[PDB]
RNA sequence: GUAGAAACUGCGAACGGCUCAUUAAAACAGUUAUAGUCUACUUGACAUUUAUAAGGAUAACUACGGAAAAGCUGUAGCUAAUACUUGCAUUAUCCUUGGAUAAGUAUUUGUUAGAAGGAAUUAUAACAAAGAAGUAACACGUAGUGUGUAUCAAUCGAGUUUCUGACCUAUCAGCUUUUGAUGUUAGGGUAUUGGCCUAACAUGGCUAUGACGGGUAACGGGGAAUUAGAGUUCGAUUCCGGAGAGGGAGCCUGAGAAAUAGCUACCACAUCUAAGGAAGGCAGCAGGCGCGUAAAUUACCCAAUUCUAAAGAAGAGAGGUAGUGACAAGAAAUA
């Protein structure tokens, strides 16, 4: 029925409502994860290819990938699976879930875009949106801006907006795994402590060995 | 569940703590550490019930937050830390020193030693172990490992330990003429010398002790603590010097106005 | 007007910042001289340039009349009083004045907020 | 620099509180053993076969959704860590030289030597094979700490275990052993000993000094009532030990559970509903029905006693305070 189509490359998605057996006939009896032509659901969709990734049935139970049935089943879930979240550590619970074969009793599709066609379908293919968050580990910034050991990394981070009094202030994330001088004090302190312990053990052994007599 | 218990009820606490049987259903429940529960006292009890510095538990907490109380030359902030027999206590703010001892009853007291005496304590040896490289380690009543022990130290004598550095100063043997303090039933603060040793094979060894008033008492071996050679002790003692009179003459003395 | 003060088991407590003592008040053929006059007399005794460093509590009148017992507490400065005296004492003396009454109906908010999830919670 | 709704991570929820159904050499009490074992937090000792700093992925968050309903959740797009991973750089002995090398913590196998305990196949040492896991790619600014880490020892505990000790009944005299009953041999399994289990073998084991059965309106002690001295009768109920969470069985996490305000089924009972489905366990504190001769407030507070935590500062029907109360106890008007 209700279709949710998303474009992974450009981070934009659009929804349409279809109530017709003929328009949705090609989707039937197809598992999740495989491609499917999208001509039949609209004139503008000629040459567009979509891919089934989810959806849930009339009562609202989600679709899961493993089960090879056309209807609802009943499993016991654990920490590492999909349609569950534990309340305690080590908790396991039995719930009812829907198969992965596409049938007439679905209430949503949740399918993504694969290939474009000959028209532009405004609001799904023309636009694009950025990351919404920039990296924080230093090496990631080095790889993002193609830098070297010489290029200081504290200058290449992006603040957002502030317009208090100055037009640009650019408050920036704290970046991690940076080579603070402190982390060198750690190395030298560890080395000196190890050397002191070695000296103490040598002195203790010599005193003991002379102590026997 | 049935795991380790965490609470202690008041009428089940050891009787030498002397806790009021009203005012509460619980006792401080000392932590795990160098001393056993029954042969020790928590720091809260010492610092509230005995010395009267604090009026509640929270005041003990606000005392210990500021780091001014040292046991065995190290600051502690645990309100239920075990404080044990021969342990020295320093309160920096008031410039005071103490050593816990038994009195002639079974109850612990702070003895108020001076500064020069505050630089050592006495530890009794519980066992001697041989480890890798044929190096010896001594285990004391204080829960303490001493490496490179002298070859002439056995598993029942006592040693004198420097506190600034964990090194050994000298040791005292466990003989027929040594001076002793007793640490369990029917005689808990008594000081005498030693008269004889028994050595029963499969069971306990019985030893006899003679007082300085020529009174004789005996106990087990495992509750004997050597504290000096034949002549003199190596620490100061409380007012009574471990001399236990009986009830008739104790009462007679107490009635001397 | 005509009363006498006897201070017993006086102690100095440098770990805290106060002096600790017990108290006995004699007042024959009258009744229960008030706390303010006691504070003023103590201040006159120890020269106590101010009176806001004194705490008194636990006053009993000893059936028969004519005498009273209690406890006292004198601090080095008002900063210590505020630092390490409990709140109800600090309200009776008047050093602070706070009367927030959130109540033990906060348990309802504790419970019905555990059923909502990350965002709306 | 300071503060900081969410969320990831860590620790704790196995302690506390309640009840007495089961249970008659069982549980429990005094007295022993572990040379037959496990042990988080805390305490003391203390280590071995790119380096000016490595990896990818996921919460919270944004947009598009489904279901009557529930502490339900789908798809796509980012990003951290003491989460999850990988991995650098030094010395001690043989006889003022030099090479050899140790190149391996626990644990398993084979061959030997040997300060302590009543007793060793004990610490420990050598030779020949295997080999986990680790020794800081972390945080604070107080020369110090915090968090984490291999072995040993201590501490808080537990599992097993020796000897002795219970009410009435013989109209209960012979029980147990094909399907483990009593022993020997070899293994399996467990944290370790053991018919605890499996195969082969033998015919044993208990009993009128009461076995095997029946009954209890029987949880066991510390204790209570009454008695000159002997005795007789009680102990659901302040502390200690045991057992259980409607009745049975099974299981995950974790140092610790056969846990039930943890999970999975069956039997009984019972809730919401759009009829497709989803949720349940007061012998915890109050309170209600029923049962009966027979028993209190749907109150206030963390101030005291203590416990948990990222441990002054938060929380606690543990606990304290008051309300009802001729159970029981003490003093004491009506001159
Ligand atoms: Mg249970
Ligand atoms: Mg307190
Ligand atoms: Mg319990
Ligand atoms: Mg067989
Ligand atoms: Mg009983
Ligand atoms: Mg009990
Ligand atoms: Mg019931
Ligand atoms: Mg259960
Ligand atoms: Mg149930
Ligand atoms: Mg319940
Ligand atoms: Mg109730
Ligand atoms: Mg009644
Ligand atoms: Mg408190
Ligand atoms: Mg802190």
């Amino acid at each position: 029925m209700k279709l949710n189509i998303s474009n992974p490359l450009n981070n934009v998605q659009k929804s349409i409502e279809i109530d017709d057996e003929k328009k949705l006939l090609p989707f039937m009896e197809k598992r999740i994860g495989n491609a499917v032509p999208g001509d039949s659901i609209g004139e503008e969709f000629t040459g567009y290819v979509f891919r089934i990734t989810g959806g849930n049935d009339k009562q609202g139970f989600p679709m899961i990938q493993g089960v090879l049935t056309n209807n609802r089943v009943r499993l016991l879930f654990k920490k590492g699976m999909k349609c569950y979240r534990p309340r305690k550590k080590g908790e396991r619970k039995r719930k009812s879930v829907r198969g992965c074969i596409v049938g007439q009793d679905l209430s949503a599709l949740n399918l993504t875009l694969v290939k474009k066609g000959v028209n532009e379908i405004p609001g799904l293919t023309d636009k694009a949106v950025g990351k919404k968050l920039g990296p924080k580990r230093a090496s990631k910034i080095r790889k993002l801006f193609n830098l070297d050991k010489s290029d200081d990394v504290r200058k290449y981070v992006i603040g957002r907006a502030i317009t208090k009094n100055g037009k640009t202030k650019f408050i920036k994330p704290k970046i991690q795994r940076l080579v603070t001088e402190k982390r060198l004090l750690r190395k030298r302190n560890l080395l000196q402590a190890k050397e002191k312990r070695r000296l103490e053990k040598k002195q203790q052994l010599k005193e003991y060995k002379q102590l026997l007599n | 569940g049935k795991g380790i218990k965490k609470h202690l009820k008041r009428v089940n606490a050891p009787s030498h703590w002397m806790l009021n049987k009203m005012g509460g259903q619980y006792a401080p429940k000392t932590s795990s550490g160098p001393h056993k529960l029954l042969e020790s006292i928590p720091l809260v009890i010492l610092l509230r019930n005995r010395l009267k510095y604090a009026l509640t538990f929270d005041e003990v907490k606000m005392i210990l937050i500021q780091k001014i109380v040292k046991v065995d030359n190290k600051v502690r902030t645990d309100c239920t830390f075990p404080v044990g027999l021969m342990d020295v206590i320093h309160i920096t703010k008031s410039n005071e020193y103490f050593r816990l001892l038994y009195d002639i009853k079974g109850r612990f007291v702070p003895h108020r030693i001076t500064n020069e005496e505050s630089k050592y304590k006495l530890c009794k040896v519980k066992k001697i172990l041989l480890r890798k490289g044929r190096l010896s380690i001594a285990v004391t009543h204080d829960g303490r490992s001493i490496p490179y022990i002298h070859p002439d130290v056995k598993v029942n004598d006592t040693v004198r330990l420097d506190l600034e550095t964990g090194k050994v100063l000298e040791h005292l043997k466990f003989q027929v003429g040594s001076l002793v303090m007793v640490t369990a039933g029917h005689s808990v603060g008594r000081v005498g010398v030693i008269s004889s040793i028994d050595k029963n094979m499969g069971t306990y060894d019985i030893i006899h002790v003679k007082d300085s008033r020529n009174k004789v008492f005996a106990t087990r071996l495992s509750n004997v603590f050597v504290i000096g050679d034949n002549t003199k002790p190596y620490i100061s003692l409380p007012r009574e010097k471990g001399i236990k009179l009986d009830i008739i003459e104790e009462r007679r003395n107490r009635l001397k106005a | 007007d005509q009363f006498t003060i006897r201070v017993k088991k006086y102690m100095s407590n440098p770990l805290l910042r106060r002096k600790q003592f017990a108290l006995e008040i004699l007042h024959p053929n009258k009744g229960s001289v008030a706390k303010k006059e006691v504070k003023e007399r103590l201040a006159k005794m120890y020269k106590l340039n101010n009176v806001n460093t004194i705490v008194l509590f636990g006053f009993k009148t000893l059936f028969g009349g004519g005498r009273t017992k209690g406890f006292g507490l004198i601090y080095k400065n008002v900063d210590a009083v505020k630092k390490f005296e409990k709140k109800y004492r600090l309200v009776r003396e008047g050093l602070i004045d706070k009367e927030t009454k959130a109540g033990r109906r906060a348990s309802k908010e504790l419970k019905n907020r555990r059923k909502k999830v990350r965002g709306t919670e």
